């Protein structure tokens, strides 16, 4: 096994595994956007082009992957952001366990896509049907969308410094739940805890929000109510991007003049270790502490020590499944695979064929599509047949049981 | 060498009883008789001896021979790849000799298990040879052209045994089945037009599944599906001769808006229509029996795997299920053309909820498979479940619990459906009146997968919303009392009550008097690991809290 | 010292051999 | 309102499936217990049922007994009024239909007929036991004539009759008395037979009924010790071929042990006749299990040290040409009848016999087949046959560790068992000794119902032991690789593997670093709430007030 | 709740309930001890008789049997058997039989002679002649049968591991007091398999010192076991005689001379803050925290002999030195009910033929036991299964 890196620059489409030193340059790709790519249904990859008003579709399932464009998908408008709502809870057959294999044709439910001027397009993917369009949600832009639980809630962030939490059933059948104005300048990114539950009443789900205000805001999400922040940090540099550890043990922030780290289980000078993020369910106080960051060159002054990792002008970050490596995308269009503790680059991936790293993704792995409808909306009709394309997938198909059958069989004969 | 001298086993197969024959079978399973050079001297002796058992016998040598043939084909690739065709041809020859005379072997009082053993052995030898490509081409398939119609005619009398074998053959060897499909179809239609209640659920399931799999030869699946879906609107309109649908004129318009297609199908419309005289009050059960007959075929057309996608019409199915739940006496009154008779009204009151229960069954299978692909009306199907709940003759939400006891089987599916729905939605919904009724239903019915489903329902309710005090303390008393009952009567408490107690404890409902001392003392000694982490984390945490 | 914290040595999980490929 | 039960009765003389099932379904309703239909309308239904049972075409009889069963079960008045008459009719038809057995089983519906009649009699006399006043004067003048017919029918149909006689013997121990010898004869005739043409259920039932035969304080002890004493001759008969006194602590114990069965003969020129030895020991173990694991109306003396010594000497039995090949297979099956007895001595008695829970785990190492040459290496080719037995071993260990718990000291049997379980978790192939251009199609792939057992065993191992390094790293690699493989094949991870990863995170033992963040990377879109608590801990459980 | 309540003086004993005015006195009883009685099963009630060298056994009236003994013994405990009402082979629940008893009977006398009997067949299983060098005040099974804790007037607590006590060499020894140990209690939770990795031991002696220990290193196998670390200790004003807990554990109620006092473990400081003291040395006072002290509240003024918590965490049961017990309520500190008979040696509460013992140790040899398995619950349902069963048989009939 090994991990798989899918990153794309403004003119380049490289795909490469971390421990292989082999890579595939996708031929046609163009982006000027921060988060515009997504991997769909373990068979496809969607990339939203810039200045063409269409999505390119690459097939990534093969042993020898398709370098070329498998398919195109025109759109009404050039749109920047993307997100997918993965369908889950259908393959187990909960009524009786049969453990269905995946079909060769699988797809998610939704394709969230957002454009400039704040407009949100959402599309059923099994059949291209534009269920709903919100004309205006943010009033300047959207920069990132993410579904935090399986299909339950989605979170959006734009350049109006407002981070919005929807509810998918109140968005597809809109009036969102809660809005977050704590920043003063454009929110460039956010991240949410990889460890999650099935609900929000009994979890404390952490939402880290990052802007050009040089602040990092950690919100506790447990509703049943509004979310309460419990810490906010401050930075001298204009912070750009962020990722977490896979257990909410640390934070790694990407910015101009380097990538910095920060331990959330902060170790003091008595062998005393303080959790900055402690919380409960709905009963929780609103007294969000303030701290400030300062590099390496004990915390009751209102200061914390971040440890400098790198000096590169990073655009994007991602993390490995171990939680020990960072993959950082610089502005010279190349990725550095670095180790967190020693602060020593182990690998440098470039593209072969230039701009910066627009987006990148990682997931571990072992060794036709409908057209989208441009301005059409499925109304309140009941005589309409909401047809979709779907496939179920076969189920998985000793000797002592056979002999017991034989023993029961033998009694019937008198011979 | 520690070999068991296989020629001695073959010397003892011809004359053997159970206490030695089973050890003979267990020895042939050894993975040591798979050497190449043994294939000429002693394995041939074994094979020809088994063939002597098959080709002649007293109907006990046949049983012995087919069983040991299966065992020595599964655990020897050499024997299979050499003599599987011969063994298969032998047992099929005996099966063809037997299927000619079904009546005379059934009056021997061993023929049924004989056909069972024959068909199972043939099926095993088939499914061993199907995914080996060289052993299939011109070594399995030219026998299939003889094997299909022999199994077709035997499905008429013994359908439970055969139909899975034919299902697998159709799914894998589809093109070889093309000449026989009509010959198969006119067998299935006779079992369906026949009583269809002498068959259990398993055989009905197989019948519907095979009838679906006939339609494999992108589009014919859709034609058969829409044809079955079109045969509901007549039956629902015939239910209008009992109770008026003209009152609301919203269910009426939805009944008009259901699909029907005519003069484009006579190959899947094969079913008689219903007379339904209201002078025989025991003849109205034809309606829900017909509706179950249609729904089984419908979910067979939906919920089966295929090597292609399906253009499945979910909107029509949701419209149909909304229509089926509209059938009730609580908002729609009885027709005045029919005259009141106590026995007739009694069978009417008991037969309407089954008609609703079929729509619930179809929604269950529509949400089990296709989860989060019909999400745009999951709130509506939660709203229409309230129509299932029975009320008294005063519409002020007085529930009649005497009838609810007759619907425990039907309400289990309702709670399972609700648990499957709420595991896809958020926490801001407008269904609290339905939850408050469902809780009252469950708390009546409780006082055994029933406990698991209702406890998961309570967990969903307590993790989604802050409920009022009275249902909450009712749930708390229920969980506490039942867990105490099982632990005073037995030694343990199951996992469902444990997770229910944990959800109760962590809930913001904290001011009760029995939550704090009793719900925790039961968990302190239960041996659950999830509760250990609450009492002893595995990660640093502050000694002082600001709450 | 704590198993559930970021350790103080550079390459943990190298002794599980997930990402190594044995040569034959 | 009311469904006019006369209408049900008149539509009952002709009713096929989709009418007869509605007749049975609507007769469950409790509104047929009500004033002034209790003497004129229920009488009509009961006379109809009686006319169906008294003479019919063998379809009206089946229909009739099912109808009477449902009616008497859902209406106590029909019981208290007419249950004796219904049961008398049904017994009369059973008597005429078992007076002949080889002219009634000639059409493939006599079997079902006996099934329904026996089941209906059983159901009726299982509902007339909650009424002392009704168990008088409808059953007790009838059991004297019911029971010999059931005994004569049990000679041919033991799978169907023996639970009925078991329940009747158990609840009535004084009317089964004067027929008891007549029962015993048939049970010795069913044990003198081959005793492998009978199923496990039927074997257990004949053993249980022979055990309950001795209810008539002390007779249970005599039968129990007789079966316990019939073990030692067989072991000494097996000792002439294994050459004991190579180890004398075993032979000191063999002679420290304390009747209808035949003394058996063995021939070495016919080595298959050595399969009589396991097929006697399994019989005696089943009979011992019956005398031990059954309930009683009184307490009983049970020797536990005796059977523990018996199990100890059974698993000591281990290490011209084909004879040696046959000797290399009977002995694991002999040891497994010690395994099978300790599994019943453990669960049913629990902490009684805590003293023996440490010797059993050491003696299980003898069951493992080793390589023959000198070594402590495991013989995996023998292990491939023994899959069910090792599953039984794993359940035995899990039964013990429910009571013992976490253990300070470690033992070597557990590491060898882990190596076994990891061998068994691999997809078997049976072409390895050697193609036809595809050797990957001849495999036996392991179901999830087997992985659940293996993963529960590894849960028990990781909970209660600080294992060595390599038998831990193998477990972690197994769990991660199989979980990723299933998440690729499926779209999810089954629950047993999630429980395994939970135990690997919670109980790392000797490790210096957890597998927590990798479990969360795999559990990316399959979320779970254990690791939320671990990463995001909660306020304690009484601070709220 | 409506639990039944038991107590015994040096002159008599009785059984009653909290919400009733019905009482059952016991004919023959004579006692001097803190813990000399325990119920075995749900049926029987053992009491060690004073000055007669035997047990009295009662049903839940009059003496049913009398168990002669080798010596006059002071303390009793029993290790219950569990995992028998449910078969992990068959999946069936079993009813309790008419004859059910625990595995063990742990008896102790002065001078530390710890007797270990097996109750199914009366057998002297093990004898430790000196375990404390003093008397034994209280012996207890913390977990189901895993461990056995015993304290004596040698000012030591001993942790015996039960499985290697019956086939010697104890596991942990705690000498951190200067005076006789009078009482101790345990707070625990359990994983899938029962062990000590979060359990907490509260120890209480005549030193006017409460001592709290964490037991999570005990299985580490460095006596045998690695010693625990004390996490907290408190210093009381008075000589303390008993301690009881809340079951959620939230509060420690200490019984001494001059009334019973109450500590909150989740100590509520000023503002909105709470501090848990059981994740240090402290000094208690009667009726804010960094001074080094904590504030108690008092519920009574009477001399106390024994204490017991209700199941519902809201009612104390304090047995005073005047042969009566007071049923209190914590929020009001008011009395509901005073039970008397017609000091208190012991007190306990729970919600709703025997072999004679040996005097010579047991050294194959037919280690017998009396036993009874108990019926399933199916001998003390769905129609659709019966309906499928009769449906599928219809196809067998055809004429």
């Amino acid at each position: 096994m090994d991990e798989q890196v899918i990153f794309t620059t403004n003119t380049s489409g490289t795909i490469a595994s971390v421990h292989s030193f082999e890579q595939i340059n996708l031929r046609q790709c163009s982006t000027q956007s921060r988060n515009s790519c997504v991997q769909v249904g373990n068979k496809y990859l969607f990339i939203a082009q810039a200045q063409k008003a269409l999505i390119n579709v690459y097939n990534l399932s093969g042993s020898f992957k398709r370098e070329s464009v498998e398919q195109r998908l025109p759109l009404p408008e050039i749109l920047k952001c993307l997100e997918v709502v993965e369908n889950d809870g259908v393959q187990y057959d909960r009524i009786q366990g049969v453990n269905h294999n995946l079909p060769d044709f699988n797809l998610p439910y939704l394709l969230l896509g957002s454009t400039e001027s704040g407009k949100l397009y959402i599309w059923e993917l099994n059949s291209g049907i534009l269920l709903n369009v919100k004309p205006m949600a943010h009033y300047q832009s959207i920069t990132k969308i993410k579904s935090i639980l399986n299909g339950k809630y989605i979170i959006t962030s734009g350049n109006d410094s407002r981070v919005i939490i929807w509810q998918t059933v109140d968005l597809v059948s809109p009036k969102p739940l809660c809005i977050l104005h704590d920043h003063t300048l454009p929110v460039t990114d956010f991240q949410v805890s990889s460890s999650q539950g099935k609900f929000l009443s009994c979890t404390d789900t952490k939402l880290f929000t990052v802007s050009q205000d040089a602040t990092i805001r950690c919100y506790d999400l447990s509703l049943i109510k509004t979310p309460v922040l419990l810490a906010t940090f401050t930075t001298p540099y204009s912070i750009k991007s962020i990722v977490l550890d896979p257990a909410d043990r640390a934070c790694y922030i990407g910015t101009a003049e380097g990538c910095f780290s920060l331990n959330l289980f902060y170790k003091l000078k008595g062998n005393a270790i303080v959790n900055l993020l402690q919380s409960a369910g709905v009963n929780t106080v609103q007294k969000g502490r303030v701290f400030s960051l300062v590099q390496r060159n004990l915390y009751a002054m209102g200061q914390l020590v971040c440890e400098n990792v790198l000096n590169s002008n990073v655009s994007c970050l991602e993390i490995s499944m171990d939680g020990t490596l960072l993959l950082i995308g610089d502005t010279e269009g190349k990725v550095s695979i670095a180790e967190i503790y020693s602060k020593q680059i182990i690998r440098t991936i470039q593209t072969l064929t230039v701009g910066e790293v627009t987006n990148l993704l990682t997931n571990p792995y072992r060794l036709k599509i409908p057209n989208l409808q441009r301005v059409i909306f499925d109304g309140k009709n009941k005589g309409h047949l909401h047809d979709i394309w779907y496939q179920i997938g076969e189920p998985e198909a000793d000797f002592n049981a056979y002999l017991e059958q034989v023993k029961t069989q033998e009694s019937i004969f008198s011979h | 060498e520690e070999f068991i001298a296989v020629s001695t086993l073959a010397r003892n197969l011809e004359i053997a009883k159970g206490n030695e024959f089973h050890t003979i079978l267990a020895t042939l399973r050894s993975p040591v008789y798979i050497n190449e050079q043994l294939l000429k001297s002693e394995l041939s002796f074994l094979v020809t001896k088994i063939l002597k058992l098959i080709r002649s016998g007293n109907d006990f040598d046949l049983w012995k021979g087919c069983h040991t043939s299966v065992v020595t084909c599964a655990y020897n690739p050499l024997v299979l790849s050499t003599h599987g065709g011969q063994l298969l041809a032998a047992i099929y020859s005996r099966l063809e000799q037997k299927t000619g005379f079904y009546s005379s072997v059934i009056s021997s009082s061993h023929g049924k298990q004989l056909f069972n053993t024959l068909i199972s052995s043939v099926a095993i030898i088939i499914d061993l040879m199907k995914n080996k490509p060289t052993l299939s081409r011109e070594a399995l398939v030219p026998k299939l052209k003889a094997i299909i119609p022999t199994l077709i005619t035997l499905s008429q009398y013994e359908p439970e045994l055969v139909l899975p074998v034919l299902q697998r053959i159709l799914k894998r060897n589809t093109t070889t089945f093309k000449p026989f499909t009509n010959k198969f179809r006119t067998v299935l239609i006779n079992l369906i037009i026949s009583d269809y209640a002498s068959l259990g659920t398993k055989t009905q399931r197989l019948v519907c599944e095979n009838f679906a799999y006939l339609h494999l030869l992108d589009s014919n699946w859709r034609t058969g599906l829409m044809s079955i879906l079109s045969q509901f609107k007549p039956i629902i309109q015939l239910c209008g001769e009992i109770l008026d649908f003209e009152q609301d004129n919203e269910l009426y318009k939805l009944i008009k808006s259901l699909p029907v297609i005519d003069e484009s199908n006579n190959k899947e419309e094969f079913l008689p229509s219903l007379k339904l005289d209201f002078n025989a009050p025991l003849t109205l059960w034809e309606i829900p029996q017909r509706l179950s007959l249609l729904a089984d075929m419908l979910v067979a057309f939906i919920s089966l795997p295929t090597p292609f996608p399906i253009r499945v019409p979910l909107g029509g199915i949701n419209s149909l299920c909304e229509v089926l739940l509209g059938v009730s006496n609580k908002y729609l009154p009885l027709k005045k053309e029919l005259r009141h008779d106590n026995e007739l009204n009694g069978v009417i009151n008991t037969i309407l909820p089954q008609i609703q229960f079929q729509g619930i069954r179809l929604w269950e299978i529509m949400v089990s498979k296709y989860g989060k692909c019909g999400l745009s009306f999951f709130e509506g199907i939660l709203s229409s479940i309230e129509l299932f709940i029975p009320l008294k003759k005063k519409s002020n939400n007085e529930i009649d619990f005497n009838v609810v006891g007759s619907l425990k089987f039907e309400f289990a599916t309702v709670f399972r459906l609700v648990n499957m729905i709420l595991s896809h939605l958020g926490h801001q919904l407008n269904i609290i009146s339905v939850i408050s009724q469902l809780i009252e239903v469950a708390l009546f019915l409780s006082h055994m997968n029933w406990f698991n489903e209702i406890n998961d329902f309570f967990i969903t309710a307590l993790n989604n919303w802050i409920l009022p005090s009275t249902p909450h303390i009712q749930i708390l008393k229920y969980s506490i009392t039942q867990s105490l009952r099982l632990k005073e009567r037995f030694g343990y408490i199951p996992e469902s009550f444990v997770n229910l107690l944990r959800c109760e404890v962590l809930h913001p409902g904290s001011e009760r008097v029995s939550i704090l001392p009793i719900a925790i003392s039961l968990l302190k000694n239960i041996n659950d690991d999830m509760f250990e982490l609450l009492c002893h984390p595995k990660v640093p945490v502050g000694m002082v809290y600001q709450l | 010292r704590n198993p559930y914290l970021i350790p103080d040595y550079p390459q943990p999980f190298e002794h599980l051999k997930l990402f190594t490929r044995e040569l034959k």
